[PDB]
RNA sequence: AUCCGGUCGAUCCUGCCGGAGCGCGACGCUCUCCCCAAGGACGAAGCCAUGCAUGCCUCAGGACGCGGCGGACGGCUCAGGACAACGGUUGCACCCCCCGUGGCGGUCGCCGGACACCGCUGGCAACCCGGCGCCAAGACGUGCGCGCAAGGGCGGGCCCCGGGCGAGCAGCGUGACGCAGCGACGGCCCGCCCGGGCUUCCGGGGCAUCACCCGGUCGGCGCGGUCGCGGCGCGCCGAGGGCCCGACGCCUGGCGGAGAAUCAGGGUUCGACUCCGGAGAGCGGGCCUGCGAGACGGCCCGCACAUCCAAGGACGGCAGCAGGCGCGGAACUUGCCCAAUGCGCGGCGCGCGGCGGCGCGACGGGGUGCGCGCGAGUCAGGCGGGCCCACCCCGACCCGCCAGGGCAAGGCUGGUGCCAGCAGCCGCGGUAAUUCCAGCUCGGCGAGCGUCGCGCGGCGCUGCUGCAGUUGAAACGCCCGUAGUUGGCCCCCCGCCGCCACGAGGAAACGGGAGCGCUCCAGGCAGGUUGGA
């Protein structure tokens, strides 16, 4: 029957699910430990550093443009991270040691679009929001 | 701990898993035309206060038409069905419950009740004079446009005796 | 824990109590006595919570103080002193005689008795035993001992004690067809008579009873009360024992409201 | 006001006084005080606690416990209602 | 009990990627009124200035002191610990127990002297103490008394089977020891009660790139020790004990349950924190006093850290309540009070707990009009409250956040010209852009909306119900074969399993659910003979 029937074969049905439950990428990404390990920011939302430096990024085959990022030390760990800033005319808030809070790009770590390499994004500079920097509702000292 | 820790509460309804489904969107705002709802939240009310009073009758008729039960509760759900006025004498069969609607609901709104005895001109400003304290609900003044009048209470709906309008 | 429980939250009180579960973190604790913690109701309770006598605490320490309250003909001084099953419960100021039994959903409740009736009362024998120098004793549900009693008195038969000398006049005997009355469990409160008695080899005996409108029930050995034979020697509640079904109940209880 | 109505009384020769429920009927208007319906309610051994007005107003629900003695009342009455009559103020 | 966009010139599939729902936190923007309500748990059980968290009543005006009861309960936390702990279910004929409530009470003439508070003198930086002296008891000490505390030798029947049992159990008699406890205001002792100690059966995480493991380990005999049984310890004797029905080892950002999130049915995931149980008090150990502690708001020692100092010494433990530092994405006042609910002594005590303060974690109700009267505010009096306030009553004045090509509801002008930028996924931008930056208009949810991470759903892409294996990923090259799983038909009316039904017994809160107009409501257990089934 392509599966063990028969009404004394529990422990058979159970130990046949515990070892293909594995088989799947996505339980074992989240279930193994080694994802854990691996990421950067410890199985947290955010995570806040100091920008080490500024730099533009190619974008993939079909597009063509710059985008703009930054590498960040992160405070927590001491990993090296890009994280990337959206929203036009904003890489001009980002001095050479500003506090940011950085966030996921979505997709639980998985790149996105056509930005190689980056996974995360600013979205606080020195304790203000990025986006309402944007918006024009906050300032920055000077 | 403190005592406060010990207190109940409930989240009273559910917001639909398709928000942007065309035909509802306009059939969800005829009802906000013909009563004065001020937003969706008040039909999800209704529609959950629906959704609990349909699992149990259905729950019920699983059953068998001997057992206590449905003896039991069938009666107490009837009982209670029939003094809010959202379901009518005539039809005292449990089956009978399925077929509601929550239009059925709406009509027993206080806003509803002044309306259909014409206190107000119409469901806008009978929200309005139920905000300013002009109606008596059996000499008790009730504030509530959502107020849920049972049929014992819908021949004594008034205006208050202290009032601007008296 | 290092040493005894003083205290006893609100919500791990016993459930027939009815106690509510807003208005306090705390419920009082029984002190030891002639009745355990799980089977009595605190005095307190009864005078505060149930009669209002009192309305707070710190007023019903003030009538226990000067004495206006006799258990079983001695005054009581201790808010939360254990009353239980078959006490007897006279306040004089007010001139009420009490008995208390069991209603038929496992609660207290007092029965008014007559100045006549309020001179004795009914224990059941739990054990008895050889003592210092060999002598006989028998302890009953109160924690009560007796020394010298007649020898046909037995385990499980009931004795009835007259309330000043606290000597036995009257047994009756644990038989078939006796008038009987549960204690605890899940058919507490309700009245019959024995129609059986099977005994297990090790393990617990069980009880079959039958009510007056003739439901049979079951139960163990341990909580079946002898209240006379044929005719029960006290007086006992208005419903007598006999326990409704929750349609009936419903239909009673929509009544009052009517 | 001009309608007070009594239920729930309790005689309590234990602590020397009368307990009961107080219903007071003041249609359209106030009803002042406690001190003014405490004569419907001698006067100087009723203490008179816990009132609420209902939502509209018209309908008020308190307690009352009525003494025979004075010294009862110097004894039986908690030490913060005795100030809030006037009667001891420390 | 629901799907939709993406592989091609087009087409049908497999298959994943993405979207659409609920919950929990963090971030952003924004906020009129009222009710309920969580709040330094998240590989830092990291470190702590200051104040508070335990007191209340026999002998003289009172304190003070002596004596007594309590401080082993209550509060905090989740570090350790995976055949533990914990949950249901048994037993002690192997046990200990204060208070309280019943009993019981037979034991080979009013005694003594001395300690603190206190006087007189001192030492010391301060912590803390010394010397001499008059004085009491419901404190000790010794005791007046009809002999009886522990332990010990004999008192059983050689198919099979009341004092009290299912069960030879408990008492008593009689020979020897012994001289305990209770007696200077009469209590040793006994039953119950609550509580504890262990104990029977079943349940009780992952890894096989951990296949063999253990040697007081498995059993027997005898003593010791213990409240008590027991390899619990010691001497002697034997070679046992566990394992693919997964032992042993290793790992866990492992406290368990009652429960919670999600939602056709079957399931998946999480169990810091309210109740119950366990364990700890910087980390190891040791102990005294007591009925009860291996106690840390008790003592002693080692270690790691701090504190004052005349340099001789003395001295500490916030995983209590506030508060601070550090750390982190992430979490409030150094408030008032014993009035309530309860606990100790009886009148007090209590950072238990209660009341206010901060509080868009989250819940519930009502507004920004209607065809012409209101609420939010203001000032007074009530009501309430330990005292003030909020709510209620009477009197006189008076949005926002995201979008607009498709998925997916909603389309004209200027700027920019593969640049700047957008875009979860398809894609957009090359100087006519339905997508960037703006203006107008329009859409959705709404005092609340968007972003990030995670759980559940979507998902019949974990499949027991219920997947796939010719060619898409997938039948061992083949035969034998142990454990395991599975096994034709037949006798009915016995026994022993399973299985179905009905009972008994044990916890509430949660979850369902009968009845009841907190004005409705989230609630609560109310209420007008009652009730909490
Ligand atoms: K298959
Ligand atoms: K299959
Ligand atoms: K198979
Ligand atoms: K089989
Ligand atoms: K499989
Ligand atoms: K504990
Ligand atoms: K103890
Ligand atoms: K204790
Ligand atoms: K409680
Ligand atoms: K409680
Ligand atoms: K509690
Ligand atoms: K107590
Ligand atoms: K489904
Ligand atoms: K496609
Ligand atoms: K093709
Ligand atoms: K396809
Ligand atoms: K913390
Ligand atoms: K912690
Ligand atoms: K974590
Ligand atoms: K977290
Ligand atoms: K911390
Ligand atoms: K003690
Ligand atoms: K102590
Ligand atoms: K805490
Ligand atoms: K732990
Ligand atoms: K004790
Ligand atoms: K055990
Ligand atoms: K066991
Ligand atoms: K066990
Ligand atoms: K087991
Ligand atoms: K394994
Ligand atoms: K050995
Ligand atoms: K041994
Ligand atoms: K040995
Ligand atoms: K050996
Ligand atoms: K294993
Ligand atoms: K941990
Ligand atoms: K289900
Ligand atoms: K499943
Ligand atoms: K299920
Ligand atoms: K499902
Ligand atoms: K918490
Ligand atoms: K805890
Ligand atoms: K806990
Ligand atoms: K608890
Ligand atoms: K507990
Ligand atoms: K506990
Ligand atoms: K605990
Ligand atoms: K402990
Ligand atoms: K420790
Ligand atoms: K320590
Ligand atoms: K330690
Ligand atoms: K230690
Ligand atoms: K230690
Ligand atoms: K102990
Ligand atoms: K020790
Ligand atoms: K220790
Ligand atoms: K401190
Ligand atoms: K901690
Ligand atoms: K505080
Ligand atoms: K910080
Ligand atoms: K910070
Ligand atoms: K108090
Ligand atoms: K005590
Ligand atoms: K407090
Ligand atoms: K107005
Ligand atoms: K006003
Ligand atoms: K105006
Ligand atoms: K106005
Ligand atoms: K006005
Ligand atoms: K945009
Ligand atoms: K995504
Ligand atoms: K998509
Ligand atoms: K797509
Ligand atoms: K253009
Ligand atoms: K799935
Ligand atoms: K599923
Ligand atoms: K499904
Ligand atoms: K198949
Ligand atoms: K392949
Ligand atoms: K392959
Ligand atoms: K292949
Ligand atoms: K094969
Ligand atoms: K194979
Ligand atoms: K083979
Ligand atoms: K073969
Ligand atoms: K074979
Ligand atoms: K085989
Ligand atoms: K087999
Ligand atoms: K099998
Ligand atoms: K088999
Ligand atoms: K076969
Ligand atoms: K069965
Ligand atoms: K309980
Ligand atoms: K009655
Ligand atoms: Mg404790
Ligand atoms: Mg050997
Ligand atoms: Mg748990
Ligand atoms: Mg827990
Ligand atoms: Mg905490
Ligand atoms: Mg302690
Ligand atoms: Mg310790
Ligand atoms: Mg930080
Ligand atoms: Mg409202
Ligand atoms: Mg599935």
């Amino acid at each position: 029957m392509s599966k063990t029937s028969g009404l004394y074969t529990a422990r058979k049905l159970r130990t046949v699910r515990r070892v293909n439950r594995w088989a799947d990428k996505k339980y074992r990404k989240a279930h193994l430990g080694t994802w854990l390990k691996a990421n950067p920011l410890e199985g947290a939302c955010m995570a806040r550093g100091i920008v080490t430096q500024k730099i533009g990024i190619s974008a993939k085959q079909p597009n063509s443009a710059v985008r703009k990022a930054v590498r960040v030390q992160l405070t927590k760990n001491s990993k090296k991270i890009t994280a990337f800033v959206p929203r036009d005319g904003s890489i001009t808030y980002i001095d050479n040691n500003d506090e940011v809070l950085v966030a996921g790009f979505g997709r639980a770590g998985r790149a996105v679009g056509d930005i190689p390499g980056c996974r995360f994004k600013v979205i606080k500079v020195a304790g203000i929001g990025l986006l309402a920097l944007f918006l024009r509702k906050r300032e920055k000292r000077a | 701990p403190r005592i406060s820790r010990h207190r109940n509460s409930s989240k009273t309804y559910s917001t639909p898993k398709k928000p942007f489904t065309k035909p509802r969107l306009d059939a969800e705002l005829k009802l906000c035309g013909e009563y004065g709802l001020k937003c969706k939240r008040e039909i999800y009310r209704a529609r959950y206060m629906l959704a609990k009073i349909r699992r149990t009758a259905r729950n019920l008729l699983t059953l068998d038409e001997n057992d206590i039960k449905r003896r039991f509760e069938g009666a107490a759900l009837l009982r209670r069905l029939h003094m809010l006025g959202i379901l009518d004498e005539e039809k005292d069969q449990l089956d009978y419950v399925l077929g509601l609607r929550i239009e059925d609901i709406f009509k027993r709104r206080l806003q509803s009740v002044i309306v259909e005895s014409k206190l107000a001109k119409s469901v806008h400003h009978a929200r309005n004079m139920i905000k300013a304290r002009h109606i008596s609900v059996g000499g008790q003044i009730v504030n509530i446009p959502s107020y849920m009048v049972r049929i014992s209470n819908t021949s004594r709906v008034a205006i208050a005796d202290t009032s601007s309008l008296a | 824990a290092r040493g005894v429980r003083k205290h006893l939250k609100r919500l791990n009180a016993p459930k027939h109590w009815l106690l509510d579960k807003m208005g306090g973190i705390w419920a009082p604790r029984p002190t030891n006595g002639p009745h355990g913690l799980r089977e009595c109701i605190p005095l307190i309770l009864i005078l505060r919570n149930r009669l209002h006598y009192a309305n707070t605490y710190a007023e019903t320490s003030m009538i226990l103080q000067d004495k206006n309250v006799l258990i079983d003909g001695k005054p009581r001084t201790d808010p939360t002193f254990p009353v239980g099953f078959m006490d007897v419960f006279e306040i004089p100021k007010v001139h009420k005689t009490f008995r208390v039994l069991y209603d038929v959903k496992g609660r207290f409740t007092l029965v008014p008795i007559q100045s006549n009736e309020a001179g004795f009362k009914l224990c059941r024998v739990q054990k008895i035993f050889l003592g210092d120098k060999g002598m006989p004793y028998l302890s009953t549900h109160d924690a009560r001992t007796i020394r010298f009693p007649h020898p046909d008195i037995k385990t499980n038969d009931t004795i009835k004690i007259n309330l000043k000398t606290g000597k036995i006049d009257e047994w009756y005997k644990f038989d078939i067809g006796k008038i009987v009355m549960v204690t605890g469990g899940r058919n507490c409160g309700r009245i019959g008579t024995i129609q059986a008695i099977d005994k297990h080899m090790g393990s617990y005996t069980m009880i079959r009873m039958k009510d007056t409108e003739g439901t049979e029930f079951l139960t163990r050995l341990c909580n079946v009360f002898v209240i006379g034979n044929d005719s029960p020697a006290v007086a006992i509640p208005t419903t007598k024992g006999i326990r409704p079904d929750i349609i009936k109940n419903r239909e009673l209880r929509l009544r009052s409201i009517a | 006001e001009i309608t007070v109505k009594v239920r729930k009384v309790l005689n309590n020769p234990l602590l020397q006084r009368q307990q009961c429920v107080v219903d007071v009927l003041h249609p359209g208007c106030t009803y002042e005080s406690k001190e003014a319906i405490k004569a419907k309610v001698d006067q100087k051994n009723i203490v008179l606690y816990g009132f609420k007005t209902s939502f509209g107003g018209g309908h008020t629900v308190g307690f009352c416990n009525a003494y025979q003695n004075m010294d009862a009342l110097m004894k039986y009455e908690p030490g913060f209602r005795k100030i809030r009559c006037g009667l001891i103020e420390a």
